[PDB]
RNA sequence: GGCGACACACGUGCUACAAUGCCCACUACAAAGCGAUGCCACCCGGCAACGGGGAGCUAAUCGCAAAAAGGUGGGCCCAGUUCGGAUUGGGGUCUGCAACCCGACCCCAUGAAGCCGGAAUCGCUAGUAAUCGCGGAUCAGCCAUGCCGCGGUGAAUACG
RNA sequence: CGCGGGGUGGAGCAGCCCGGUAGCUCGUCGGGCUCAUAACCCGAAGGUCGUCGGUUCAAAUCCGGCCCCCGCAACCA
RNA sequence: GGUGGGGUUCCCGAGCGGCCAAAGGGAGCAGACUGUAAAUCUGCCCGAAGGUUCGAAUCCUUCCCCCACCACCA
RNA sequence: GCGGUCGCCUCCUAAAAGGUAACGGAGGCGCCCAAAGGUCCCCUCAGGCGGGACGGAAAUCCGCCGGAGAGCGCAAGGGUA
């Protein structure tokens, strides 16, 4: 959920970057 | 003992992390074990693995030279 | 948690006052104004009077109080409950 | 039955090493283990019985004895209890017995037991013999996990021929009693 | 089966019944499973008793675990305490730690509300 | 130093309590704004935060940029659970003279309350409500879940 | 002195017969409605049972004492 | 001691030889209406043993209690 | 008169046999148990101290010490391992 920051969903609520949220193209 | 209502206690086989305790004698004969100490793995002939005394220690060290 | 990992930052206002006291041959009352930084190894078994706002608090020091600021041991608040 | 390595291990390790340290005159002063007693208080069952057998099922299982039942001495309201009802399992164990069963207790019951860092060392009673409380009963191999609808645990006696403690100690030691130092 | 302590997981996944060990879980649990090479899709309920004692050793003596953690991490809150820190006179009055708030709902670091 | 207190009480909110749902992979389609004392492609080291190296752009040029929901495929199988992420232990990154009080963030461990909420009470009549992301302002950094805007998908119902 | 009844949350009362888990109304506290108060609604807290002994496994409860209370009595003189 | 009535789902209550989860009422729960409280409305949910028949809550024997009544007391 | 009382058991009064009074001091009974009865066979308390998971002043367990202070259905007395 939005406020699990080790989910890819939580990452993106923070709007942060991280193993969980990974940025690549 | 009492003849009947009893268990029978018969010579068994246990095993574990270790090889096999050869002695037994109990009733359900061919048991599995967990952990079994006395082969020296948990603390008896004590390995203490994954052990720290770091809790003073840490920001004595990489904070020294830093 | 938290950080710095280099710099390891404490103020030299204090830290001249106590290197010069690890070898003088003396041990006394330092009074600093300065929580901002950390303690020890030098610091350790000297004591420190830390300012709260409102005075300095003395504070003996001793090796587990390790990595911690000066300002932990010295706490700004008064509580003592509500009833 | 008459093998038991522990037993064996008392009379080809354990009894030479006591006069050794002790330096006893005779053959029957040096110490003896006699008697392991186990012993269940339950009263967490009173108005159930059913709840009773199937714990005294269990010790006989691990033991190889089945169980006494003990009986409250007297009436004692605070918590429940009138005179009478079932409180609890006891078994006396000796000789052979208590041997294979101790066996079992040192090398596999106590290891599997959380923590542990030892048995404690002032439980000696002063009179030279030792007791022990567990917590649960699925240390023992004899239980499967499946078995067990609650956790319950009981209280074991262990009685020596050592007039001291000191002694007591040490045979106890000798036989491999992880203590605590 | 058996791990550190005792904590018996069982059905599930091999992954997931990892989780539901004090000390472990997500990470520390899919590690573990790769490096002792074995399938984390797999329900512990049916698998080699050998990946057993594979998954067991690696995951007991890697790392510190129930008994041994939850009375690291004890230990040091007691240090926090008793130092006179004030870390630790927050673990004293069983108020919250680290920053936020006490003047409206601290409540689960504060317990339930006693209104008055 | 305090405005950050904490037996408590109230307003406005965010995240939820799950299977029209959660997680992992791959794959799409916006708008408005912002930036050369800054935005930072791309490469390398790092699990990561981030640190190096470094190209373009005074910018319909180059950059923030990945839009998210959605689509496909696979996993979870009704469990206080792969729900939910509160607390707390440890370990680090960055701004800054300085993060004890009081920062934001990453990782490992921890996993609380919570199973749809008493009396009551709020919004909304259409590209609205619901839901999903994105941008600015202030600003070193940020306690922003706020505010002011942007588009994405897109209901119900008005007898009277 | 005599006899009968009693004493329990802040108030007023049940419960005591018949041993085992103290209830009711009001009051108090937190919330709701109101511009606001009162009424009303949703929640909550609060008593060791006058006191000291005794009986029992267990006493507000059964027994004894003391202490206050209410009622009746004190006639022939 | 005697006579007559009983005994039913939590309470009351009708209870019949062709089955009557067994009328009905209220209580409880969940809905609708709601200033408060209700009223109204909708759904949810055979004393005992034995015995007679194919069928027993129904008929008989028996047993246990209740209610009622009359009578007696050396 | 009013009040209390009225038969039964226990203790004291009662003066070391028995018995002995007062509106002298204190308590109890009007039941109970198909085992709480007969017999045979075993067993021995309370309490204190040390030990022992949930177990606390006391649930059950083990050690030692404890000659009866426990128990004997109910009041007291006598009795009693
Ligand atoms: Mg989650
Ligand atoms: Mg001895
Ligand atoms: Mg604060
Ligand atoms: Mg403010
Ligand atoms: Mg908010
Ligand atoms: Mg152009
Ligand atoms: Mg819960
Ligand atoms: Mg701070
Ligand atoms: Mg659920
Ligand atoms: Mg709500
Ligand atoms: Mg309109
Ligand atoms: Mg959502
Ligand atoms: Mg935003
Ligand atoms: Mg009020
Ligand atoms: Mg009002
Ligand atoms: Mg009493
Ligand atoms: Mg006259
Ligand atoms: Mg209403
Ligand atoms: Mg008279
Ligand atoms: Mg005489
Ligand atoms: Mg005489
Ligand atoms: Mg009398
Ligand atoms: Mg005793
Ligand atoms: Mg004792
Ligand atoms: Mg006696």
């Amino acid at each position: 959920g939005k406020g699990d920051r080790r989910t890819r969903r939580g990452k993106i609520w923070r709007g942060t970057y991280g193993k969980y949220r990974p940025r690549k193209k | 003992m009492k003849e009947g209502i009893h268990p029978k206690l018969v010579p068994a086989r246990i095993i574990c992390g270790c090889g096999n305790v050869i002695e037994t004698y109990s009733t359900k004969p061919e048991i599995y074990v967990e952990v079994c100490s006395k082969c020296h793995p948990f603390y008896t002939g004590q390995q203490r693995f994954v052990d720290t005394e770091g809790r003073v220690e840490r920001f004595q060290r990489r904070y020294g030279d830093s | 948690p938290r950080s710095l990992k280099k710099g390891v930052f404490v103020d030299d206002h204090l830290l001249e006052k106590v290197l010069e006291l690890n070898a003088k041959g003396e041990k006394r009352l330092i009074k600093t104004w300065s929580r901002r930084s950390t303690i020890v190894p030098e610091m350790v078994g000297h004591t420190i009077a830390v300012y709260n706002g409102k005075q300095h608090v003395p504070v003996y020091i001793t090796e587990n109080m390790v990595g911690h600021k000066l300002g932990e041991f010295a706490p700004t608040r008064t509580y003592r409950g509500h009833g | 039955p008459l093998d038991v390595a522990l037993k064996r291990k008392y009379y080809e390790e354990v009894r030479p090493e006591l006069i050794r340290r002790f330096g006893y005159q005779n053959v029957w002063e040096v110490p003896r283990l006699e008697k392991v007693v186990i012993n269940q208080g339950l009263g967490e069952a009173k108005e159930d019985a059913r709840i009773l057998e199937k714990a005294a099922q269990e010790l006989a299982l691990i033991t190889g004895q089945k169980p006494a039942v003990t009986r409250a001495k007297k009436s004692i309201s605070n918590f429940k209890l009138r005179k009478g009802m079932p409180i609890g399992l006891r078994v006396t164990l000796r000789r052979d017995r208590m041997w294979i069963f101790l066996e079992k207790l040192l090398n596999v019951a106590l290891p599997r037991i959380r923590d542990f860092r030892g048995l404690n060392p002032n439980s000696f009673d002063g009179r030279g013999n030792y007791n022990l409380g567990l917590r649960e009963q699925l240390i023992f191999p004899e239980i499967t996990y499946d078995m067990v609808d609650a956790l319950r645990g009981m209280d074991i006696a262990v009685v020596t021929t050592a007039e001291t403690d000191e002694e007591a100690r040490a045979l106890l030691e000798l036989l491999g009693f992880p203590f605590r130092k | 089966a058996r791990i550190a302590g005792v904590e018996i997981p069982r059905n599930k996944r091999v992954d997931v019944a990892l989780t539901y060990i004090y000390g472990i879980g997500k990470a520390r649990a899919k590690e573990a499973l790769e490096k002792t090479g074995i399938n984390p899709a797999t329900r512990v309920k049916d698998l080699t008793e050998a990946e057993v004692v594979r998954l067991r050793e690696y995951v007991e003596n890697t790392w510190k675990l129930e008994g041994e953690l939850r009375a690291e991490v004890a230990a040091n809150i007691k240090r926090l305490m008793d130092i006179g820190c004030y870390r630790g006179l927050r673990h004293r009055r069983g108020l919250p730690v680290r920053g936020q708030r006490t003047r409206t709902n601290a409540r689960t670091r504060k317990g339930p509300r006693k209104t008055v």
